[PDB]
């Protein structure tokens, strides 16, 4: 089956800048059956361009697709803050076997900003249900790629801890990152030193945050 | 160099089913582009650059398949789409582009015809044996048809009947006046608008026909609707002497006929 | 002129089979080519198949040819998508896009939401984040609830009923291995105030109708 | 428009209500053929010529038209079967500076023939000064754009034109509506329909020897004989179903009401006393084993009488 | 629309004949009076004769009968005015203009200059006219540059490299009876500026390519 790859992964760049995403197809895919959709966290799907050329109903005439054979260009000529989202790459035609491209994320093009490291012993009430759950807050850093991990009694955690990532904030364009370390009670126990350990972009030198168990 | 050219006899070679339609068991009269009876084929050994005219009547007796393709067009030289042919065995280039034809296009034993191809607004593709082809042009329509059939004879063309498969229709939309032939004793005739009674027996197949203009005999068989004539006087056609020349005569009149002042006037009159 | 409505979401438990509909209308569904897209939570789209109602042959991609089935009926307009054998990878927004063959453009249902969890409504547990007297980042603290063990989705997580609102990081929630979903809110203020401004997180959820109201205070 | 676009449309099917019933056209127009029975119809091929001219230039698609898009653009032969549909298209080709990307040959040295097209860009020589390939006095490049632009007045505006060319020859079907085909029902009399072609009469397998090439033959009154059946391909002769005279046998009505019916040339079998003549079926009449003088003549020999309980005879 | 191109200009020595022809592009010059119009140099229009190419016989005025031969070419629509054992007096402008049948309007050409004469190409002698230190006009004198012996057409005179414009007047150029034309260019200035500022006339002519600077100064 045709596969639709798009490039690059993710997108970054200022308001007033030009996007130019690409759309590479394995075989020679019809120009008139390729069209570009923009979806917003939390969205539907909304189509942007269909026939590689032609903007939907409402679509602002900054969008703009081209391209031919293997290679498909959606050019926004002009970034607005509404124009950062994830953008695909669908190959269709007049016969069941469509295909999508993977997906490409435009982001706000930012400074590096330091993150704030925080660590949060688990409550009380909580322990009395048997679970322990520790948060690590990475607040207010950019870009979004960094590295947590938990360092239990200078041991690695693997297989026990999730992590959430926030929308990137309109006003300061920075990312947010909750790392969280859940376990049994009696496993919380037989460890006192708990901590995690940050590696980003913006810290010189990895940042850890520890607690003691039990302790103020 | 080029060898002179040559000349036979057609005989009755050169018929083709005017359409798809069954019929069996009957006597058909059609009006279609044939090539006359008996006619006179100018032969080739191997490929000047022919005209083309109302349609092309076509023969190559072969045992290699030495002859592969055509070119159809007008000027051959880029200014103009050009038909380009490679039907050889199955397989089949067909193109429609603004070929820039080389002086001497050949083909080796190694693909070298022409020098530039742009805008190509078609392309298609998919004892000794005497291949018979009929080419036209009509209404922007481009129609080949075509046969087979073994034979034991190098001298001429052999004496005997023999009909005319169509194969091929293709969407060209392009004027054509002249063509050539493409290489790796052949036969080149000219179809023209002919009258013709094919006979199709109990298969369907068109056994025998008259040409409705070869001979009083065969004016008297289509008006007879029949390939038998009995004895008698039959009225057949009519004469007329065609004119030889137009005549003008107005009358010697000097004058410009004043419109300037009705079309031009500055102010028209309620 | 043309619109696609899907049926409603559904909440379904593993092992059980879902058929998702797709209502069309505008007069073209028989010569058009209506297709399923399945997009899991946090993840692109992907084409599950699709189908010409005229022919009614339903072609599916290689990863959803078995599981899936996918059936049309031209006489009330409507195409049917069933899985069986749902699992937990299932939990995704199903949309039925139309194509038709005398226009390029494509036409997309507003999706049904699938959630294939084991479990049943339960209100959500939450559980305050003491800020650490030491921890400090430059004399800003940072503050929270985690909320855990809750379903469905969606809840609402405020602070003092809306009156703090800056720095508020609402973190997605994630699907845990037990069927319950779980997330946590912070918000950060300077650390003079972990003394003297009292903050509570407001847990608002519809669907088993719990609001929790806790304060977080200083360890 | 000189440079008009074909696509070939082959080997699908189409469901033409979705095209007259849209309200997006200001001119569907179609020659030989009706709007609403192409999806009753199966075509061996379509041609889609699309093309953009101004709205005062629509008329000249059509056949029998005569001015510089038909004569130099685009032109449709006189025998022309299809369908013509232009719909304004200003908020696609107009533009504020002036729409360029659009042109049409405002000089050729000839008509065009139907259905062909010229791209050819040399320079037109209007006189006997042949230009060289440069414009000047009485040398003029034979493209003229159209410059649309949104002010333009409704005459002026872009308007995009397709024509379809529905292609009825001899060969196979290939685009046809989307009508759903029945199981072939033979030796009864029934409504047929082959590729769009309709008719009435009686199917039966057929010994004629098709060539593959060929979909159906003719009869002297050129009407369809046999076809090929699209699906199983195999060749079915067609045959009316039945018909003949009905004749009223009657003494006269001051002797009796009593009739009998002779359906002429008809078995006893399509259609009391039911008697083969060779004259056809006859009904009410009692065949005898005795011979009389001819009273009311039937045929073949055959005469009929009205004799003793009294009854019409037949003998 | 339809316009009219004539041949370039033609210089001819006298008792020689020249041809100048008028292109017509538009399809009217069949049907069309194409007419010859001669301007001598300060001397007003003048129909020399016409014709109607449709037809083919030309009409000529009284004073042109003999001399002039005009002719139409359909086939080329080209007129041709021919003119033959050429004068003195025939150095002129002809204009073929044009009346179609179906219009009250008049296509004129652009006009053919035809010189008779028997000097060649020479260049200009610039004499200049020393002004008078006692016939003083009020306290302003006037001096200038006599171009003279020079051919042909045209000379151009500039004073202070075109620095001096005001009250500077050029007179036309006149044909003397030796073939050559010649004229003068004056300007007037304040007598107290005679022995103060310095005036350099320049006479340019451009087919001889002879350009003089020359000083006036007061005798
Ligand atoms: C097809 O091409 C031929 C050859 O160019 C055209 O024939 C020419 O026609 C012009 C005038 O129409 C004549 O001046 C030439 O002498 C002709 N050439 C030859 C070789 O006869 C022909 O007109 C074209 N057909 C169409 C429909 O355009
Ligand atoms: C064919 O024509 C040539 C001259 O054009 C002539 O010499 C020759 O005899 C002709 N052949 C026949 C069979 O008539
Ligand atoms: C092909 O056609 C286009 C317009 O139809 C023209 O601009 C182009 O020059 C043509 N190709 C060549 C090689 O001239
Ligand atoms: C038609 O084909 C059959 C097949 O054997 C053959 O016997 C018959 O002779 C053919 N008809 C004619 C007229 O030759
Ligand atoms: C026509 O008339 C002209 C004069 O107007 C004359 O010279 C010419 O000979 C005439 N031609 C004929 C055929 O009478
Ligand atoms: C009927 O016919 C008989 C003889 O054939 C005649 O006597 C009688 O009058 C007829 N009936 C009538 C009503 O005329
Ligand atoms: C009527 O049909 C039957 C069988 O269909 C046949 O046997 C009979 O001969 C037919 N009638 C005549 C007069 O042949
Ligand atoms: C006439 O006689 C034959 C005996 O040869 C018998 O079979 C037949 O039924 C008789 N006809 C009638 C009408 O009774």
């Amino acid at each position: 089956a045709i596969r639709m790859t798009q490039s690059p992964g993710t997108l970054s760049l200022s308001p007033g800048e030009r996007a130019t995403l690409s759309c590479r197809a394995s075989q020679s895919v019809s120009s008139s059956y390729l069209a570009w959709y923009q979806q917003k966290p939390g969205q539907a799907p909304r189509l942007l361009i269909y026939g590689a050329s032609s903007r939907a109903t409402g679509i602002p005439d900054r969008f703009s697709g081209s391209g031919s054979g293997t290679d498909f260009t959606l050019t926004i000529s002009r970034l607005e803050p509404e124009d950062f989202a994830v953008y695909y790459c669908q190959q269709y035609g007049t016969s069941p076997s469509w295909t999508f491209g993977q997906g490409t994320k435009v982001e706000i093009k930012r400074t590096v900003a330091a993150p704030s490291v925080f660590i949060f012993p688990p409550s009380d009430e909580q322990l009395k249900s048997g679970t322990a759950s520790v948060v690590c807050l990475l607040n207010n850093f950019y870009p979004r790629e960094a590295k947590v991990q938990w360092k239990v009694d200078n041991a690695l955690q693997s297989g026990n801890s999730q992590e959430s990532v926030t929308e990137q904030d309109s006003k300061d364009s920075t990312y947010s990152l909750s790392s969280t370390l859940t376990l049994s009670k009696a496993d919380y126990e037989k460890h006192k030193v708990y901590a995690c350990e940050v590696t980003h972009q913006g810290l010189s030198s990895p940042v850890t945050k520890s607690f003691n168990r039990g302790e103020c | 160099t080029q060898l002179p050219p040559a000349y036979t006899n057609s005989f009755t070679r050169g018929v083709y089913y005017p359409d798809k339609v069954f019929r069996s068991s009957v006597l058909h009269s059609t009006q279609d582009l044939f090539l006359p009876f008996f006619s006179n084929v100018t032969w080739f050994h191997a490929n000047p650059v022919l005209p083309f005219n109302d349609g092309v009547y076509f023969a190559s007796t072969e045992k290699s398949n030495i002859i592969r393709g055509w070119i159809f067009g007008t000027t051959l030289d880029s200014k103009t789409q050009s038909l380009l042919i490679v039907n050889n065995a199955t397989n089949v280039v067909i193109k429609v582009c603004e070929f820039q034809f080389c002086n001497d296009p050949f083909l080796g034993v190694e693909f070298r015809v022409y020098s530039s191809a742009n805008n190509c607004t078609f392309e298609y593709v998919s004892f000794k044996n005497l291949r018979e082809f009929v080419f036209k042009n009509i209404d922007g329509y481009f129609k080949i048809y075509s046969k087979h059939t073994p034979i034991n004879l190098v001298r001429g063309l052999p004496q005997g009947f023999s009909a005319l498969e169509p194969l091929v229709d293709l969407p060209i939309g392009i004027n054509i006046t002249r063509f050539q032939t493409l290489h790796i004793a052949y036969y080149v005739g000219y179809l023209q608008p002919r009258t013709f009674l094919l006979k199709y027996n109990e298969n369907g197949t068109i056994t025998d026909a008259v040409d409705c203009a070869l001979d009083p005999l065969s004016e008297t068989k289509c008006t007879l609707k029949s390939f038998t004539v009995e004895k008698g006087i039959y009225q057949t056609s009519n004469f007329r002497v065609q004119p030889t020349e137009s005549i003008v005569r107005f009358p010697n009149i000097t004058n410009l006929c004043p419109f300037g002042e009705v079309f031009n006037a500055t102010r028209f009159a309620s | 002129e043309v619109q696609l409505v899907q049926s409603g979401a559904e909440v379904k438990k593993p092992g059980s089979s879902v058929k998702v509909s797709c209502k069309a209308s505008g007069g073209t569904f028989s010569s058009s080519v209506i297709s399923w897209v399945r997009q899991a939570p946090g993840q692109g789209l992907e084409w599950m198949g699709g189908i010409i109602p005229l022919f009614g042959s339903a072609n599916y991609a290689q990863k959803f040819q078995g599981r899936v089935t996918i059936t049309a009926d031209e006489s009330t307009s409507t195409a049917y998508m069933e899985m069986t054998s749902l699992r937990s990878e299932d939990t995704a927004v199903y949309y039925c896009a139309k194509v038709s063959q005398w226009a390029l453009i494509l036409f997309w249902g507003q999706g049904t939401l699938v959630t294939v969890s084991s479990a049943s409504t339960k209100g959500p547990s939450v559980f305050p984040l003491a800020p650490s007297s030491k921890s400090t980042s430059g004399g800003t603290a940072a503050l929270g609830c985690l909320v855990k063990d809750y379903f469905p989705e969606p809840v609402t997580v405020s602070w003092n009923s809306g009156a703090l609102t800056s720095g508020v990081h609402t973190f997605p929630a994630v699907l845990q291995s037990s069927g319950l979903y779980s997330l946590s809110s912070v918000v950060t203020v300077p650390s003079s105030s972990l003394g003297t401004q009292t903050y509570i997180c407001n847990v608002n959820h519809k669907p088993s109708n719990t609001k929790v109201d806790k304060k977080v205070e200083p360890k | 428009v000189y440079a008009w676009n074909r696509k070939r449309i082959s080997n699908c099917v189409a469901d033409y209500s979705v095209l007259y019933n849209s309200a997006s056209f200001s001119t569907f127009k179609c020659y030989g053929v009706s709007p609403t029975k192409l999806n009753d119809l199966c075509f061996t091929n379509v041609y889609a010529d699309s093309f953009v001219i101004r709205g005062d230039e629509v008329r000249q698609i059509a056949p029998g038209q005569t001015g510089n898009i038909a004569d130099y653009n685009y032109k449709l032969p006189d025998d022309f079967t299809g369908c013509v549909i232009a719909w304004n298209s200003n908020n696609l080709d107009s533009k504020v500076g002036g729409n360029y990307n659009y042109l049409y040959r405002l000089f050729r040295k000839s008509n065009l023939k139907p259905f062909e097209r010229d791209i050819s860009t040399e320079i037109y020589q209007a006189g006997s000064t042949p230009c060289n390939g440069v414009k000047g006095f009485n040398c003029y490049f034979p493209l003229q754009s159209y410059g649309f632009q949104p002010t333009y007045g409704v005459g002026y505006q872009p308007y995009r034109v397709v024509v379809l060319s529905f292609e009825l020859l001899h060969a196979p079907a290939t685009v046809c509506g989307p009508k759903k085909s029945t199981n072939l029902v033979k030796n009864k009399c029934v409504n047929f329909n082959f590729n769009g072609l309709t008719g009435t009469g009686v199917l039966t397998e057929s010994n004629k020897k098709f060539l593959p090439f060929q979909q159906f033959g003719r009869d002297i009154a050129d009407t369809t004989d046999a076809v090929r059946d699209p699906q199983t391909l195999e060749i079915l002769d067609i045959t009316p179903c039945s018909f003949g005279g009905v004749s009223v046998i009657t003494p006269g009505t001051n002797t009796s009401n009593q009739v009998a019916v002779l359906y002429q040339g008809v078995n006893c079998t399509e259609v009391s006393n039911v008697f083969q003549t060779r004259a056809g079926c006859l009904i009410g009449a009692e065949h005898v084993n005795n011979s009389y003088e001819c009273d009311i003549p039937i045929g073949a020999g055959i005469c009929a009488s009205y004799q003793t309980s009294q009854s019409i005879i037949a003998y």
